[PDB]
């Protein structure tokens, strides 16, 4: 099984700070991996995939970095609209595991 | 003169310039066929001396032989040969024939040889 | 535009089995490559992978599901069902469904294949257990 | 009494092919000149007085064996290097942001085999087919595996000698006016031919060799419309081509090495390729041209047409210069009368095409790399492949297209006057002499 | 007394081994006959009056040079055709709709290297492995590259023509009914040899050269029971063999232009392949074949057995038609017994093979593509290749066995009236003969 | 007559053929296998031309030197070995014997070369 | 009055350029020495007396000849060997159970449709980290610059001797002098139709299997007292250096692609620890004694003083093998490290390193893996001659330093064939006398 | 001697051994190059015997001209050319005159059999 965790689980963030998540993988899974947004109680939705391609038509303010095992999700510059649940899926290969979670909370 | 300057001119004068035309005688894809061509000059060179060296000839510019001038193979006045035709409008002359000259010499080499082996 | 629609049974009676089924529009699933798969999330906890069925029928299926757990598809109509029996209070949880990709390749020696994350998902529906 | 006499070293030769060599003057060249034996400083070239010689550089057998060397040296310069078998993956383009250009995409296979990456570039839309809907297919892939032309090697015409062996010699004509066949007055022999630039234009002859002092014309039957009327003009026509577009150069690695180059983004506004040529020079030579042609045969007007149309590897203008090659539309120059009586350049539309094969080979196919900014070129139109069109009997005027659809005649153009023959240096005579015991 | 003396053009020679070249009588043929020198106008052998030499066919180089040669054309004809690597795919197959056939089906890439594409074929069993049981792999997979011949080239036996370069010359053994090591009459000597067909068969010499007046028998050794002993025939024996099944080929692009045949279909009834023979002729021409078999060594119990046994390729007998490979059990043909003493066609069954290993190569396999229609032939039947296990006390009887486990051997019973020797025309002998300053 | 067509006639008949005998003396796996061939051709060739020509018979059919006969050799009478002959036997009988004979011309041939020296 | 004459078969030669062939004594090596014409037992080394000749080993074309044949069979040799492209994929490693990397990946099994995990271990110098990010994800070295080809493993590098035998008409002039430097007018020359056995022994910056001195230190050198010029330093008696490889290393076979084999390194067998070569300190120290005296020669008074290479590549920078297939790399710093004067347990151990992906050319054409040989593996040579460079960027003052040079692999076999030169006889010359041409 | 072994000595030592320098001229990476300098040995054998032919000095390792000694080549006494100085430094001497003597030696060999062809 290919095991997936994320860090921080949850965080207080400010309005406009820069911000930025973390995926590890429980060995080497390539690059095959995208993150996903969830507002609160709603359907996901893909915003950066491969974990470099910003999603088309999402705003330029995410950014995807990372590979290997060790990948990442930074936010330049933070807005009343983030207020939702991000997580990291991996694809490299079946199973098919999604992340932990991280909620974002704004001070 | 140069090599094969006389070619031209009448065979009286182009045979006293024979020697020039006998010394000047003699990735990879250029390669390999350089050294085909090298082959077929050398064999090209040996296929005439080697006719040559069995008539008695050998390393003999003008050379005479025992078999006598037939008229069949050409009817032509000796002044004229030497002293109007040239050697490339004479070849044609002998275009046929030629095959036969050579028997009839080589043969005869033979023979005579033979005899001289006796008498010796 | 491609838009994903799930429907089924909002409530199912414990240790019963229950069939979920989602249309789509934007792609017929026999494109060389389009899958689709369903995932849950329990009411505050994280997502959850079900299984996945690709264009030529194969079928993934979760580790600790696979027990329980089937997908099938319907071209024909342009329709994928899953079958899940067993029914127990703690699969109370939203199930959406997803688009996902496949892709291959051959470069002689050896044939490759890739996985693809999911872009486009449904809206989700609410399944709860009681008595 | 007359007895046989054998002479060696006679002068005298026999008309046969041999097996042609080449020879260069002093790796990173498409013919080879490294390998080619280097060339005589000084090539002693004999001339001939009262010899008299029958050309036929159509019966001519070397020109085959030059084409067979061409294509011998092309092969052994594109096989070295990496193949370009992996990009036969579907592509999906879209029209360019800033016609004849297309924003092509697809999934490519990095360094590593077990990971992907996605790639976008510039293919023309001439090496782009659809295959449907915005998905297409590269260009004979469905039909030759394609060989990225290596860019360490350069396409430019060096020229390069070609001797013949040992015991032969080739025969140069230097009679003014003669045309390909007749009777040379005007012989000479030399052991290799002077610099010949082995061009691969088709429909004009470039950067080719120049007449004494009038036109000639050369056809082995100019009756025949089938039978292609070659053409070689007194004073060269300048001729410059040049691709606007800057076309900056971007890489990727397609496995282990294999470095590909491709397209990137134009810098700058898009342009088409086009080409120059002055108006008065161009139309006073058709003028001297047209008379020639009237001259020699149907003494009525003489007319030129826009070809005769088909595929772009036979009814336009190529070249290479600059590196990538050029597909000209020359409509713009064969479009005039000529009657009996009788800044400024003419602009003609050029395309390029990177996915090419130059010889009409269906079976194998080269893909040409992009060249980075902006590249300038210029030549000299010394000839054309003229082909008189017969299909209907002619009453009063006669068309003339520029034809050719052969690669032997380009050539041709410059091999007219030279021939092999093999020396023969033993001969018989006969002679009032007696060879003693 | 006597003196030395040279001679020169003298007429002897050594038996040595030299290097030979091929001259095909006259592209499309797999021993590139197109490519070999053009063969003479007639055979100009020169009839050796009074000479009488030792001649040996099992000790001769020659032999071994026709093997080697035939090796590197069939290679030669191979790679510049299509490879199969790809189709090393896992298969799945089942039974027939209409025993030794399969409806396989498997993945494969099509033109452009991204999309899959799923087909149905049908592939004999001889080459189908399983794996497990509904999972089946091609056989030479784990071994070596499968290649494709190209269907335009056919697999003929051409004859070609032996030569030696100058200062060598074959004699050419013509002495009716010669059996091989010995004395030999009537010999003769031309540059090259008569036009030899290279047929490829195991333990049945096919459309080979008949007996002069009477059944030859040869071998090295006639008492070694376990070498091998060649029979030829004076009459030839008609074999007629047949596929009656209808197939119907299909075609797919495994990439850039590389097709790939495949039988598609089959209209009817499938009925395996054979091979008749009229049973008095055999029967008739056996029996002499017996009798000379016996005054060798021996007396009745002249017995022959179906085969050894083990591998397909050595123990049926390898046949070659119209394109398909064959292979039959010989049983049916040596099943026999005879003494001093002493419908109607006898049918072979026959299973069809299309991935084989001409040459007993591992390093390479061969795959014939499948030829459309019925394919029917016939050939004669010349020469049968024997061997025998009379290891144990032959006092009461004895036993022969078709085989030869060895392709050097088939040639070897065309070329037995061929010996190379060089010339060394430099002689020696005394003479009274003195020398001159 | 032809080549090699006095090879099993009687020793002398066959001395007055040579002639002949002396002029009939001379894809891509077959060319490279045709060049070795071609090749191979020239240098046999040559081999035995060499020997001629630096025993100075260069070119000559018969030709005989100082080298008196040795009874080692062979013992037969002169009418046997010329009338009732063949070539093919006298080279077996004299084969061992061709080096060593090979190195007696060589050695005559020598003195030759030394006593022409002060002939000039 | 005199006449000018000819005269064939005259003896003289010059210098001049021509094919050489292979010759030896006699299938499974990589010169494919089989496939050549063997050697004459007899040796036809004729002395020449008072013939006086300048030979120049620097300008002949022999050298450079022989690196070619030698690139050029070693490119032949491998051609039919199995490609190893496929192995260019993603490799998961982890620590072996500190030099040995143990890495595991999908492999393409015969079946184009199935790939196979497999478990192998590959040395450092071959692995390289694909992203920095994570030390788990590695991408083997020389992948991203050419296409990897394994040897044989039939074929053997053994430097089995071949005689380099020019055509007829040319002839090999040998040196016999005692102690040529290589470049002057050998007074003791012989003429012999070809070279001796020269063994094709790869090295840097020592020269194994080679030949040796007569009874003095020979310093070779085109310009001594030039820095970019190659020092060759030959021994007067052979230094014994023996090495091993302790990892008893266990070979696995699995077969990619259409029956072609793959060879790979398996489990360990007991303790791993560094390959590492022996050397008499005692018989090194008088080497460079008498080496270093030499060598002072050409300085004056001056001291002499030795250090461990100058520092780059690990292909150029440390001492090459050959042994049995494997291809060991050692840091020579314990031996070229001490100082010499005019005046003036035994052992010393050079830590090595082993590298299977190789070039051993300094191309980034082709690469060249080396498959593992099954257990221990033990190689003794011998020890002739050292490549030298002058380090020195100022005054020489009092002391020059020098340091194990080469980058060249011309300069190994320049050591060995110092001794011949390649002619051109013609045999043809006029000179007059009193004799005239009868008419 | 051996092959090459006079060398060294002086001129008229050397002349006496030209015999033994005469006689000695004569996977697939090996096959092509041993071809290739196979086939260069003959060519470059019959490039030095191809002028002794046209020269009248066929087989003659001792070989006399009508050509007189030039003495803008060479000053020097005979006794230094034939008692004192070698082969080796000889050469050097008349390295730029080689050429030119040839072509005198074609001119007077030609000359003299068309003398002969007259006169016969
Ligand atoms: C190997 O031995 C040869 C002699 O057989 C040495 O040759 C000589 O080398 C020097 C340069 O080192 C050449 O130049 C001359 O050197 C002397 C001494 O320094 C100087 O006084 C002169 O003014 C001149 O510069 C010299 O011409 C040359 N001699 C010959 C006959 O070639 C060679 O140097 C030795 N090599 C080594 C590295 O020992
Ligand atoms: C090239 O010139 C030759 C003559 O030098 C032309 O050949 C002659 O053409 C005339 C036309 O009236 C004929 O009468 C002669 O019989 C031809 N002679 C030969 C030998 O063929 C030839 O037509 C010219 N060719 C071109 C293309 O201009
Ligand atoms: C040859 O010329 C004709 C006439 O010019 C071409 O036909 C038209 O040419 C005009 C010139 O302005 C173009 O604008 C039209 O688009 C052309 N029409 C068509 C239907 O082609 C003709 O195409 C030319 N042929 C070739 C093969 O170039
Ligand atoms: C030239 O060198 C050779 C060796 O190459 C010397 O010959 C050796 O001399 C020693 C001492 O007399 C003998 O023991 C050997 O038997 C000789 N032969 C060999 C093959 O070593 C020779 O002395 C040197 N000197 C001269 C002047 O030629
Ligand atoms: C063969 O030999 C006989 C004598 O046995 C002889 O008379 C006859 O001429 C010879 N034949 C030829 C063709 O020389």
């Amino acid at each position: 099984d290919i095991q997936m965790t994320q860090s921080p689980p949850s965080l207080s963030a400010s309005i406009g700070d820069r911000v930025t998540i973390t995926c590890r993988a429980s060995q080497g899974i390539s690059n095959y991996l995208a993150w996903y947004q969830q507002k609160p109680g709603k359907a996901p939705k893909r915003l950066v995939y491969d974990a470099s391609t910003l999603q088309g038509g999402v705003p330029s303010r995410f950014s995807g970095s990372g590979s290997g095992t060790y990948f990442s999700l930074t936010i330049s510059s933070l807005q009343p609209e983030d207020f939702a649940t991000y997580y990291c899926l991996q694809h490299n290969s079946h199973p098919l595991t999604f992340g932990g979670g991280t909620k974002v909370d704004i001070k | 003169l140069g090599f094969l300057g006389a070619a031209g001119s009448t065979m009286g004068a182009a045979s006293i310039t024979l020697t020039v035309q006998a010394r000047n005688l003699l990735l990879t894809h250029w390669g390999i066929k350089q050294l085909q061509a090298r082959v077929l000059a050398v064999e090209h060179y040996l296929r005439d001396q080697q006719l040559l060296g069995i008539w008695g000839c050998s390393g003999k510019l003008i050379c005479c032989t025992n078999v006598p001038w037939n008229s069949s193979w050409s009817n032509k006045s000796l002044d004229e040969i030497w002293n109007n035709m040239t050697w490339l409008q004479w070849d044609k002359e002998i275009n046929n024939y030629t095959q036969l000259i050579y028997r009839l010499i080589e043969e005869s080499q033979n023979q005579q040889e033979k005899n001289e082996k006796e008498l010796l | 535009q491609v838009t994903l629609k799930e429907s089924g049974p909002a409530l199912v009676k414990p240790t019963q089995t229950l069939t979920l089924t989602c249309t789509f529009s934007g792609f017929s699933l026999s494109t060389s490559g389009m899958a689709v798969g369903w995932i849950r999330q329990p009411p505050g906890k994280a997502l959850e992978w079900l299984a996945n069925i690709y264009w030529d029928g194969d079928t993934y299926y979760s580790t600790s599901l696979k027990s329980r757990l089937t997908i099938s598809k319907d071209t024909s109509k342009n329709q994928v069902a899953l079958k899940m029996t067993n029914m127990d209070p703690v699969d109370t949880a939203t199930y959406f469904c997803a688009r996902g990709e496949e892709s291959f390749y051959e470069d002689d020696y050896g044939q490759m294949e890739w996985l693809h994350s999911f872009d486009a998902w449904g809206q989700g529906l609410r399944v709860t257990v009681s008595s | 009494n007359l007895w046989v006499t054998v002479y060696y070293g006679v002068p005298v030769w026999r008309d046969a092919d041999t097996t042609l060599f080449c020879a260069s003057d002093a790796k990173h060249n498409v013919w080879a000149t490294h390998a080619c034996v280097p060339t005589d400083p000084n090539p002693q070239e004999i001339h001939l007085d009262n010899v008299t010689e029958k050309f036929n550089m159509w019966k001519n057998n070397m020109v085959e064996q030059m084409h067979e060397d061409i294509i011998s040296l092309w092969d052994q310069s594109l096989k070295p290097c990496v193949k370009l078998t992996p990009l036969c993956v579907t592509l999906h383009c879209t029209n360019v942001t800033s016609e004849g250009l297309k924003n092509c995409s697809f999934n490519m296979t990095t360094e590593l085999r077990d990971k992907r990456q996605k790639v976008y570039s510039l293919f023309y839309r001439l090496d782009i087919v659809p295959i449907n809907g915005s998905e297409y297919r590269l260009i004979n892939c469905n039909t030759s595996a394609i060989t990225q032309a290596c860019p360490k090697v350069s396409f430019e015409p060096i020229p390069i000698h070609y001797c013949t062996p040992a015991g032969f010699a080739i025969l140069k004509c230097k009679d003014e006016g003669f045309n390909g066949t007749g009777l040379c007055k005007n012989v000479s022999t030399v052991q290799c031919t002077h610099g010949i630039k082995p061009v691969v234009s088709t429909q004009l002859l470039l950067n080719g060799s120049l007449a004494e002092k009038n036109i000639i014309i050369r056809s082995e039957n100019i009756t025949n419309n089938a039978k292609i009327i070659i053409v070689q003009l007194v004073q060269p026509v300048t001729i410059k081509c040049i691709r606007p577009n800057n076309n900056t150069v971007k890489s990727i690695r397609i496995g282990p090495g294999q470095a590909f180059y491709y397209t990137g983004d134009i810098i700058g506004d898009i342009r088409q390729a086009h080409c120059n040529v002055t108006r008065s020079r161009w139309n006073k030579t058709l003028q001297e041209v047209a008379e020639k042609l009237r001259t020699y045969f149907g003494n009525k007007t003489i007319i030129f047409a826009n070809s005769s149309g088909g595929d772009l590897e036979i009814t336009t203008h190529s070249f290479n210069c600059g590196g990538e090659f050029f597909y000209c539309n020359t409509s713009g120059l064969f479009n005039s009368t000529w009657y009996v009586n009788s800044n400024d350049t003419i602009t003609l539309p050029c395309r390029i095409k990177q996915i090419i094969n130059m010889w009409q080979r269906a079976g194998q196919a080269m893909y040409a790399p992009p060249i980075p900014g902006v590249i300038k070129c210029e030549s000299n139109i010394t000839g054309l492949l003229l082909t008189r069109d017969g299909g209907k009997d002619n009453n009063v005027n006669e068309t003339f297209r520029p034809g050719g659809s052969d690669m032997r005649d380009n050539w041709r153009s410059e091999l007219y006057k030279y021939k092999v023959v093999e020396i023969e240096p033993l001969g018989v005579a006969p002679t009032r002499c007696k060879r003693r015991v």
